[PDB]
């Protein structure tokens, strides 16, 4: 993957 | 991860931003993390994002 992983919630 | 935080080393309901340092594979909320906007988390998880431990150990 690219980046980092985030997530919203 | 995904139930404790090591910054914060307590159990949370699944809730607010989330944010998970690609290097080490691990969930965090934002706020302990500095992140207060989606906006700068956005920015930020586009150029990449490290936890509190990659800090220390990438930089000597
Ligand atoms: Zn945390
Ligand atoms: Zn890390």
């Amino acid at each position: 993957g690219v980046g980092g992983s985030w997530g919203v919630f | 991860s995904l139930v404790t935080c090591p910054i914060c080393h307590a159990p949370y309901v699944e809730e607010d931003l989330l944010i998970q340092c690609r290097h080490c594979e691990r969930w965090m909320h934002a706020g302990c993390e500095s992140l207060f906007t989606e906006d700068d988390v956005e920015q930020a998880a586009d150029e990449g994002f490290d936890c509190v431990s990659c800090q220390p150990y990438v930089v000597k």
